[PDB]
């Protein structure tokens, strides 16, 4: 069991539910439900949450390490030292190589493939919530909208759409089915992903109406420019992106084979820069 | 007596000098006495490390004159420069060859450390074609050539497969193909010879050389992807 | 207009009383009310001793951008009139752009039409106009349109004050909202929504969508049935905007408006921007005459609803 | 659930039961009992194992991912880039620092501190199984011997004694008790890792015969030489040293107490690289 | 013409070659014009490297020296390596000093900037005399005294609590009080009335230093708690 | 004496017709056995066509140790004797030394005395001169003792002959292998287990402890109660030593044996060695006197007993 005893976690600074730097042997992060009389739907959302969590050890998932319900609800996972990779590409706008920006890729899609593969569809996959832990591994976190694969689809019902809107697939925006949300629905999130890591930039930069943007993308006018990438992108990764953004959501692969295709655009992809002379004697 | 300098050498080597220690091992070689197999390496270190590190400053004058693109003292300088760095650069490796040619190559028992040798002056002309360019470029290039259709003669009949130097050998001649001459089939076909010769004893392979011979293995692959594109 | 003008010199000596804002200068007193981007507090700025209302936006933005928002926001300082809310100030602190304001003890016309289920279509009159003249003044006096009319941003306060608020002015600011949270529902003109066009003809049709909303007291957008008319699982925002583009205008219904106002609304809400009236047009329009001449006692329509 | 269908594991090379570098979304390690008939009590040691390390979720424990039956029974952990503490301080002998070796006691001790706090006797702490991840981390690993404590005091039954012994208590050598195993036999492996990490050397050098030690250990003869620290030992330490190293186990202090401790000791040390002057810009 | 020259030294400066940006500077000098705010800050960082590398060669050579505990050519002349980097170390700052007393301190265009080249030559001649053990240190530490005084008499009087050039003053004044002098109870108070009159003037951190600032602080701390340790 | 000689020429033979040796070298023909820390094979070595023991100890141990073992190991090439099993050559290949050595089809004392039950007195006879001899020979030819004597490492042939193995040539690899895992018996002497002294006459003890367990067949440590004496949870290893070092030593059954063995067997396990017999006493002993005028077809009890 992960319940951890009250008393033991010791809150400090803030950072953005609501998250803060604790302690807990050793330095971790606390992600707490601020308010003092939690609904039960808050409830369902924290053992949702957790029940997810749980299910997850690998090294790219962030690492859930317990939970305190007396003081208030929360949810305590490893610290990262280092910046997310939306702080690396839009903020401090990191000089990346491409052989980096590929294995960022590359470890993105392994921890996706974990979660896919014990069937928990994220959610809320994007830059934010990717982070270059130590600078050298991706741990993807926020499990806040994660959720499993129910084998019967009459125990869905009805929940409100959200969720950041340059990450959402089409499908998912329009909110037709029952359940618009699938494997395939992070990959098209995976998918930004792949823009903004061969690009810079986030999609959509001369638009600035969030509403217009929700009705465009969802009616399949607006997507986003490909042309945009930069020169040093491997033809394998541009293809790739647009298949991880194909409008028609069964039009896209699993991340396993996906990561099997990154794999292809990797041994070939490159080797430095020029070369290097005869190794001198240590 | 020769250990004082192969100490003072190796000592200079420890504190990244790489200017008392080049000193000292040419005066080693001066004595004009037949080196060991450990005092070889330092000598290579030496003449090596020193060299790279002038070339760095090649390599990054030239982009800074290839970069400018106009007409003022800034790329005169850059010349100016240029060919001073250029000259030194020259300096060091007719030493090299001075030093080389007249103590080491004839006065020589192992006929491993003789392909040795053979590898490192070749190495050296090859450098040296990769920046001389006009009438002088010929003749180094010629030198090279030759020092290749020596040493891989001796690496083919006395050598194995999965050798340190046999393997440096290969890839030093492997990029010269690809930079000197730009034949990038021929070069690319060696190193895939290369490849399947490499690993057919991959089960002798004693603790002497794994870190080298797995080193040069994993720069041929770089090599050979970066050249199959 | 005296009073107005009275109302502008106390602001003005009021600023002059403070100096400098920043995150320590103020003690909350109470949450004015929030949404998906920002919060809004009723506090104390404690040098000047001033009550005012704070608003908090979270943004995570470079430094170069913050201090460009404050700097665009500097403009509010000039903004003034009996239209606009007054700006104290702004700042960033933490994670947050800070605008401090005209605390308004009335409210928002939403929090105001939630008590007073229906707005009647006298008072609804002079919010018409209102409106009208603080569009008015920001097109000509700051070149800027609102860009977002709607319920929740007329603010109404014991006086009788009708004000605007949270209008485009800061163009950094609009750039750095665009990344945001999805809203529940929409008052965005149908030609903005399709990029065709871009202009105050926007806020106009906002404007009316919103009288419609206010007159009615449900939403000017997916108007009741046959069965909810006689009173008198909500659709997805996306549905929202389908309807908007791709259905006709809402409208009042036949008998319990006059025809002046049906007749007004209706001319805010057509559809092509082109065919729809102007501030001039609207302005010497019927029901605007009519409400302008009458008198109504609307601080204190306003107390007694509160 | 852990288990990993049969098929998806791809093992490769080999270490040193047995430990292999496989393949299972990513480099992987993992640790099989070659042999092909398991017998009930090989099966109940995998089954207890596993046990453990589904208890464990932190980042100075070596990372379980999973386990397979099918072809041969197997643990699958996460792979660790860089050596072992044994390797660097008696093989590479590796320059370290004090504020380092501090750390690594640090950290050791954090790992410690959780399992006992979950109830888990490690029961082979030693240098091999500490591992310096990205030669920045310490991850302790091989929970082979792990146990979990019984609130009851007939569940023990009959163990044959097993373990290196330069980091066996007396108590657990002599075996005398049921159950000799105690948080603080634990403490006192831990106890030879501070000597290994302030001296450079294992215990008991100049002894070369393996019953002698276990004899005179057990006997009370024979303990750890702590003259041998090396002279930038911290005092704090040496006394943690010898205080996690006393006979009587009891007298031995626990993991929070030693983080309690370590945490001061950094504090009661100028572990500032070597100096300070002017930081050119 | 001076663009010339700094554009050199520049260039230089790109290429990581320390003597090579460092020559420039001193024909930059010897022209006796006053220099910017730019065109101090590089020579300074050469000079600071240059100091840097002489420092550690025969710091690290002597310790290596005198960690051999024997009798023989190791620390005979093997260690005359100790004299040779010290006479290089002996030669480099007698060339700043030179430069120094006879262009710059003599007019100042900035207050700040004599405090700036007043701090430079605390820095010099203290190490100079931390590095000659005998007849020669009396003088260059009384030297280093008097200069360091001078500086912190413009520091308490016309600086900021929470500049740079102050809190490198403090810096390294403070560590020359714990390692040339070895009286670290002044040092400690010395130390930390320097950091705490920084905490006062927190909120005045400009873009222009705020990284500086709280770099210096923070390197002001670790010294406080090596020395009182 | 002859017979001896002849086996030494063969050796000899099969030596020179090798040469160097390596992992790649050998065919695995069947596992003779296991130890603590090390693994016995009966091999086929592909160059010569030879069979031999083929023994693996892990280390984990710096190539210049490594190599300082395996250079110490080259003295085997020169101990020549029929009381010491023969020495091909030794090696080091992926984490592990190993050692190549005579194939003893016979087996250890240990195998035997499972199989047998009991060592006639007769035959321990036998036993007890090849141990004195190559002692002797050890000492003498190659200034080492044994350090590890007992029925494990006593080898026996087809032809009769009785071998010591697994004695401590290499210094180096005696250091090396000090880290290892806990026995669960012991053969040490009692002045070792105290590090009071150290020489030949600690190898003499675990000759007669040895030579006791397989008179008896059975466990020389803790001896045997009244009732189990009648019939001819174990002790942990600490209590064995424990035992050693404080008790009197085991020692043979009344009647079943010769007052002459029951006297050797005495002398070898006198815990103070200075009053312990010696090499030279013990090879003039009653009991060897006896035994070795005695001819006991040792060939043939063997191969009949299995
Ligand atoms: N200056 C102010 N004076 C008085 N009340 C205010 C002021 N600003 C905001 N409020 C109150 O705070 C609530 C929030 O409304 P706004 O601040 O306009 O944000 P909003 O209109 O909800 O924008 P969204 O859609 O949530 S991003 C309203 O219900 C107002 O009554
Ligand atoms: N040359 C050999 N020929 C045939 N069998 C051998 C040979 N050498 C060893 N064996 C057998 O291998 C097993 C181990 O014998 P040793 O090598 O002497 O080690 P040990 O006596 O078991 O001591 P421990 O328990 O490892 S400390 C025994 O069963 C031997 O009979
Ligand atoms: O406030 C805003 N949006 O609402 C937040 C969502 O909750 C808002 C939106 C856009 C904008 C451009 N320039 C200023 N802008 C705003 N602020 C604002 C403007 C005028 C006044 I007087 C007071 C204010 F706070
Ligand atoms: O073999 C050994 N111990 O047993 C391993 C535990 O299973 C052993 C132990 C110590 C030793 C010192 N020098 C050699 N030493 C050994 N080897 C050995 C010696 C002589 C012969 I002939 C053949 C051999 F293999
Ligand atoms: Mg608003
Ligand atoms: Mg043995």
């Amino acid at each position: 069991d992960w319940e951890i005893p009250d008393g033991q976690i010791t809150v400090g600074q803030r950072i953005g539910g609501t998250v803060y730097k604790g302690k807990w042997h050793g330095d971790v992060a606390v992600k707490m439900l601020n308010v003092t009389a939690p609904t039960p739907q808050q409830l369902q959302a924290f053992k949702n949450e957790v029940g997810v969590l749980r299910k997850t050890r690998h090294v790219n998932i962030l690492l859930f390490m317990g939970y305190s319900t007396k003081p208030q609800l929360a949810i305590v996972t490893q610290w990262c030292e280092g910046s997310s990779l939306y702080h690396h590409l839009h903020i401090i706008e990191t000089k990346f190589e491409m052989i980096k920006l590929i294995d960022i890729a590359r470890q993105t899609a392994q921890g996706m493939d974990y979660l896919h593969a014990k069937s928990i569809i994220h959610r809320d996959l994007k830059s934010n919530n990717i982070f270059l832990h130590e600078d050298l591994t991706v741990k993807i976190g926020d499990f806040g909208l994660a959720t499993v694969k129910s084998r019967w689809s009459g125990s869905h019902q009805f929940e409100q759409l959200s969720g950041s809107i340059l990450w959402m697939a089409p499908e998912v925006i329009r909110m037709q089915d029952k359940n618009p949300y699938s494997f395939q629905s992070d990959v098209y999130a995976f998918g930004i992903v792949l823009y903004e890591l061969m690009t810079g930039q986030l999609p959509y930069s001369n638009i600035n109406n969030r509403d217009q943007i929700i009705f465009m993308v969802g009616r399949g006018y607006l997507s986003p420019d490909l042309s945009k990438v930069r020169s040093n992108c491997p033809k394998a990764m541009k293809r790739l992106m647009a298949e991880c953004l194909k409008k028609k959501r069964d039009e896209r692969p699993l991340f396993p084979q996906i990561l099997a295709s990154i794999e292809l655009l990797a041994r070939s992809l490159p080797k430095i820069h020029r070369s290097a002379s005869e190794p001198s004697l240590n | 007596d020769k250990e004082e300098l192969v100490q003072r050498a190796k000592l200079a080597e420890q504190a990244e000098r790489y200017d008392d220690m080049a000193a000292a091992m040419k005066e080693v070689t001066e004595t004009g006495v037949e080196l060991s197999n450990e005092e070889r390496n330092l000598l290579s270190v030496a003449y090596k490390n020193v060299v790279g590190a002038r070339r760095s400053s090649w390599r990054v004058i030239s982009s800074i004159e290839q970069k400018t693109e106009g007409s003022e003292r800034k790329q005169q300088m850059a010349k100016e420069y240029r060919v001073k760095v250029e000259k030194e650069l020259r300096e060091i490796c007719y030493d090299v060859l001075g030093l080389l040619d007249k103590h080491l190559i004839p006065k020589a028992s192992n006929p491993e450390s003789k392909v040795f040798y053979l590898k490192m002056k070749g190495d050296y002309y090859r450098y040296l074609a990769e920046v001389a360019t006009g009438e002088t470029r010929n003749s180094v290039v010629e030198d090279s050539q030759k020092a290749y259709q020596d040493a891989f003669e001796i690496s083919k009949a006395k050598m194995q497969p999965t050798h340190p130097i046999r393997l440096g050998l290969a890839l030093n001649f492997s990029v010269f193909y690809y930079e000197i001459l730009n034949s990038p089939d021929k070069a690319c076909q060696l190193a895939k010879q290369a490849f399947d010769d490499a690993i057919a004893e991959l089960d002798t392979l004693n603790e002497d050389s794994y870190k080298d011979s797995t080193l040069i293995m994993q720069l041929l692959r770089d090599n050979l992807t970066l050249w199959t594109s | 207009d005296e009073q107005q003008r009275k109302r502008l010199e106390a602001f003005l000596t009021q600023k002059q009383k403070v100096g400098e804002l920043k995150d320590d200068d103020f003690e909350k007193i109470s949450e004015l009310g929030a949404g998906n981007g920002g919060v809004v507090f009723k506090v104390s700025h404690k040098p000047s001793g001033l009550v005012m209302a704070r608003k908090l936006i979270h943004l995570e933005i470079k430094p170069a951008i913050r201090n460009q928002i404050i700097r665009e926001l500097q403009v509010l300082h000039e903004c003034n009139s009996p239209y606009i809310v007054g700006f104290y100030g702004a700042f960033y602190s933490d994670g947050e752009i800070s605008i401090c304001m005209e605390h308004m003890d009335g409210g928002s016309l939403d929090q105001v039409l939630k008590k007073a289920g229906r707005i009647p279509e006298q008072i609804l009159g002079k919010v018409s106009i209102a409106v009208i003249k603080g569009l008015t003044y920001l097109r000509e006096k700051h070149k800027i349109m609102h860009r977002d009319v709607k319920p929740s941003n007329i603010l109404v306060n014991s006086r009788g004050e009708i004000k605007l608020c949270d209008f485009g002015v800061s163009g950094q600011l609009i750039d750095a909202m665009a990344n945001a949270f999805v809203g529940t529902r929409s008052y965005m003109s149908p030609e903005r929504l399709q990029g065709t066009h871009y202009s105050v003809q926007s806020d106009i049709w906002s404007m009316g969508l919103s009288l419609v909303e206010m007159a009615v007291g449900r939403y000017p957008i997916p108007p009741p049935d046959a069965k909810e008319l006689e009173l008198m699982p909500p659709m997805a925002i996306f549905e929202l905007l389908d309807y908007i583009v791709n259905e006709p205008p809402p409208k009042l219904p036949s008998g319990v408006f006059s025809l002046e106002f049906q007749d007004f609304v209706n001319k805010c809400l057509i559809k092509n921007p082109a065919e729809r009236a102007d501030l001039k047009q609207l302005m010497v329009h019927a029901f605007i005459k009519r409400s302008d001449a009458e008198e109504v006692d609307f601080a204190g329509w306003l107390c007694s609803t509160i």
